[PDB]
RNA sequence: AAGGAGGUAAAAAUGGUAAAAAA
RNA sequence: GCAAACCGGAUUAGAUACCCGGGUAGUCCACGCCCUAAACGAUGCGCGCUAGGUCUCUGGGUCUCCUGGGGGCCGAAGCUAACG
RNA sequence: AAACUCCUGAACCCGGGACGAAACCCCCGAGGAGGGGACUGACGGUACCGGGGUAAUAGCGCCGGCCAACUCCGUGCCAGCAGCCGCGGUAAUACGGAGGGCGCGAGCGUUACCCGGAUUCACUGGGCGUAAAGGGCGUGUAGGCGGCCUGGGGCGUCCCAUGUGAAA
């Protein structure tokens, strides 16, 4: 019980000999609304062939999300080459204040109070892709204690 | 040469941390000898020890490391992920009480010296002494 | 209360008076990094008693003509003379930047 | 004005009923059952994909509509909210329900919104003394929602109080079908009365 | 720039330049006027547009435009300097309002009469 | 003899033709 | 010897141009004066750190090797939007 | 929604009615502390208290995406909207009209002005191989900043006390 939450679409021709054949890009966030997400784009010249691979390659491309009432345990200046995925904590009510994908993805996370902020490149695709690696790379107190006991 | 063998020692740090080869070797002087004190007492580095090479004294460093997961890669997670250089020779940073980073709010850890010695975040605001705001690492 | 400073003696040119160089310094209100400056005083010497360098702590006191202000209570020390050669060379500099 | 006329046509605008006239729009249908779905040529046509913002904007909407009263002063009481201190969300909703017209109609003594607010404004609820008129008064705990000495004697106010001996008032509402009076107790929640709304849409839109 | 070289020097702001040089906060002014004319938007129309010179009370033969269909203007109207541009007459800048001394906005419209001049609508049935 | 790269010689008689545009 | 400008020649619809015949400024020698550029590695300078495989030019060592300094290519990690 | 229904009762009629003002003053005490009596309303008979009682103003932008909301005729690159990108060149969801609906409501749009978004002069927070950019290159003045070790200094720096930072 994920959820298929399509993001947008894209359409990319290419100039045929006789023509152009365009061809759909499904942009898809997998999620689960308790702290489980994937990313995923379609390739495919209909729409659903696109929006189903898509949500397939989300549903592969997981990733756990460390919750703390409803918040990230920190602040990260995560970047993604171009993009450039910022988060930092917020007290509960304040609400899931973000960007598209971010609170997107996030609420495909579920957060509750996160100050978001996102720069450069805002290109969907990146973005994305720096969300992902952004909680992708979110440390907690219990990874703190396992490294920072030292082995 | 060396404007600052400090944040120079801190770079060779991100050399071997990035480049995962357990130890690397840093000059002779008493702060890095201070600061890698705190960086080992907050488990960080894995030690270090007055040597020498060719006759000159050197301050050699061993580092630590996280487990070997397997799938995207072998290659095992940081421990000493990052650390900036603060208080440049051009920004010459002077915290005091009230001031103070909190560094990835909550966790990490601010490297500042002070009236007495070298302190941490924590430390400092607990003993209420301040000075100048060497590096932040987490 | 009256305040006082230090400085580096220019100029013993002037009859029973000296010009002092005083110096401050002080961070940026935005950019960090102090910033040295330099701030010349009247250095006032009614035993002329100071020559090129000798610096002393300088006092502010009662008016005594066209600017003429500040005084001097105490000495430091003598022959500055690097610093004071860094002021002419400032000097000499200044006569190589010309419009014409 | 504060609009009033075809009003559970607003019922049937959001997707979910909203009492706001007693009586009737609580009967079979608030407007709804009969033939429910937002009004309009268009309405039962389609639904489409409104954006993350606009089904956003809708829950502001929709909070303040089943609120009678203008989003204007929804949206100033919101500014009182952020203002002072509080789980925001929570607490704004309490801060709606700590009015003198939604105090007076959930105490029983009005069928829904409209009548409510006509009554409030007509001062015939008097606080520990006073009959104020003033619509958007918030009590205090510690308060007590009373009627007219004459208000007694009344018509649809004794109706209300008729078909209203039973129906359980609020855990912070407390009822006096005796003494005629309503007491303002502790601070309520979203459990205390759960409207088909999110807070946190209102906050995020709102707090743009 | 190196903290120093900053410190030395300034990043300049940014200034502008008002792409709208209605001038002295005055953005609503007494359109003289000469001449109506047609002129043409890139290439895709043709239409009217006026040229209204206006000479506002201070100066300038400007470009003012009108608000539409429906006109009389003349040569006075007071046409009232108000502002923006568009791909058409290399101006357009500083409209005109119907109202004002003249115009009084297009005989009967139905929405716009915050500019286009009629009252209210009353059709007294 | 594979590729890729690094410097030396090869190889066009002639060409004017536009355009608001259709998806 | 060469060669802009300049003339003949042939070429084309035109040839003030490329191809051919002559021919000058100038390209050389010294003093001076101008100071420009794709002055191009389009990459400032100084140091320290971070895989090696190689072709080659100079400095040192008994030398199928090592080592200082450089000069082509490759490719860890890393970096870059991409080529690289 | 309207009409029909019952209810309440803005506006409005009559009546009573302010706080805003107790000091100054004479007097007993001494001209002191205290104690007494007396004067003092511009608003305005307005606030407001009681009773009598009538349903009793509705607009402004939009409906192409940004930015929430569509159907119908006309118009035919003409008339025209237009912050941006454009929309119309005879089946316009963008013009103009009409039903509906989105918003806002005693206000709604329009322009002007400023701050933001603009991290788009970047301190937090940018860049110089090819998009904007190395100065053709060597010299060095000042300036900028500076390797290991000890001790003095306590200028920068840190800490506690502290004066002032009025009021608003």
């Amino acid at each position: 019980d994920f959820e298929e939450k399509m993001i947008l679409i894209r359409r990319t021709a290419r100039m045929q000999a006789g023509g152009r054949r365009f061809r759909f890009g499904a942009l898809v966030v997998v999620g689960d609304r308790q702290g489980r997400v994937g990313l995923g784009f379609g390739k495919a010249p209909e729409v659903p062939l696109a929006v189903q691979k898509a949500g397939y390659y989300a549903r592969r491309n997981m990733v756990e999300v460390p919750l703390q009432n409803g918040t990230i345990p920190h602040e990260i200046e995560v970047e993604f080459g171009a993009s450039k995925i910022v988060l930092k904590p917020a007290a509960p009510g304040t609400g899931v204040i973000a960007g598209a994908v971010p609170r997107a993805i996030l609420e495909l996370a579920g957060v509750t109070d996160i100050l978001t902020k996102e720069l450069g490149s805002r290109n969907p695709i990146n973005i994305a892709y720096a969300t992902m690696e952004a909680l992708r790379q979110l440390r907690t107190k219990a990874d703190v204690e396992r490294l920072r006991k030292g082995e | 040469m060396l404007t600052d063998p400090i944040a120079d020692m801190l770079t060779r740090i991100r050399n071997a941390t990035r480049v995962y080869k357990e130890s690397t070797d840093v000059p002779a002087s008493r702060f890095k000898e201070e600061i890698l004190r705190i960086l080992a007492r907050e488990g960080f580095i894995k030690g270090y020890e007055r040597v020498d090479v060719d006759g000159k004294p050197y301050l050699r460093v061993y580092l630590k490391y996280g487990p070997r997961r397997q799938g995207p890669d072998p290659r095992p997670e940081q421990v000493i992920h990052h650390i900036r250089r603060i208080s440049k020779p051009g920004r010459r940073v002077y915290v005091g009480v009230k001031e103070i980073p909190r560094v990835r709010r909550g966790l990490g850890i601010a490297i500042l010296s002070t009236s007495k010695g070298v302190l941490t975040d924590r430390e400092a605001r607990k003993l209420g002494v301040g000075g100048e705001l060497i590096c932040e690492v987490w | 209360p009256k305040k006082v400073l230090t400085g580096v003696v220019v100029s013993d040119k002037m009859q029973k008076t000296v010009t002092v160089l005083v110096e401050r310094q002080f961070p940026h209100p935005l950019y960090g990094k102090v910033i040295k400056r330099s701030k010349k005083y009247l250095a006032h010497d009614p035993e002329e008693k100071y020559k090129l360098g000798d610096v002393v702590e300088i006092i502010e006191s009662r008016p005594i003509s066209k600017r003429k202000r500040f005084r001097v209570l105490r000495l430091v020390e003598s022959g500055r003379m690097d610093l004071v050669e860094k002021y002419l060379i400032r000097r000499q500099n200044y006569e190589s930047l010309s419009k014409r | 004005g504060r609009y009033i006329g075809p009003v559970c046509r607003l019922c049937r605008r959001e997707g979910v009923k909203l009492y706001l006239k007693g009586e009737r729009c609580y009967s079979p249908k608030c407007a709804m059952e009969r033939r429910p779905y937002p009004p309009g040529q268009h309405g039962q046509k389609r639904a489409r994909r409104p954006s993350d913002y606009a089904v956003r904007l809708r829950e502001k909407q929709k909070l303040r509509r089943i609120y009678g009263i203008s989003e204007r002063q929804f949206r100033n009481l919101f500014e009182e909210a952020s203002k002072k201190k509080g789980v925001t969300g929570s607490v704004f909703l309490g801060l709606l329900e700590s009015r003198l017209d939604n105090v007076v109609y959930r105490l029983g003594f009005a069928v829904s919104r409209r009548q409510a607010r006509q009554l409030v404004r007509h001062g015939h609820i008097t606080v520990n003394g006073r009959r104020v008129d003033l619509p958007s008064y918030r009590v205090r705990p510690g308060d007590e929602i009373a009627v007219a000495e004459k208000s007694r004697n009344l018509e649809l106010i004794r109706q209300n109080l008729e078909a209203m001996k039973g129906r359980k008032v609020g855990p912070w509402l407390s009822l006096d079908v005796e003494g005629m009076k309503g007491k303002f107790l502790r601070l309520p929640d979203r459990e205390d009365l759960a409207l088909p709304v999110n807070e946190q849409l209102v906050i995020e839109f709102y707090s743009r | 720039p190196t903290i120093n070289q900053l410190v030395r020097k300034g990043r300049e702001k940014v200034r502008k330049k008002s792409k709208v040089p209605a001038l002295k906060g005055a953005p609503f002014r007494r359109g003289v006027c000469t001449v109506v004319r047609t002129v043409t938007p890139k290439k895709p129309n043709s239409a009217l547009r006026k040229v209204a010179k206006v000479r506002l009370t201070s100066g300038y033969e400007v470009t003012a435009y009108i608000p539409g269909e429906g006109h009389n203007l003349q040569e006075h109207s007071v046409v009232l300097i108000r502002g923006g541009r568009v791909k058409d007459l290399p101006g357009v800048r500083y409209h005109i309002v119907r109202g004002v001394y003249d115009a009084a906005g297009v005989k009967d419209r139905k929405k716009s009469r915050s500019k286009y001049g009629t009252k209210k609508p009353k059709e007294a049935a």
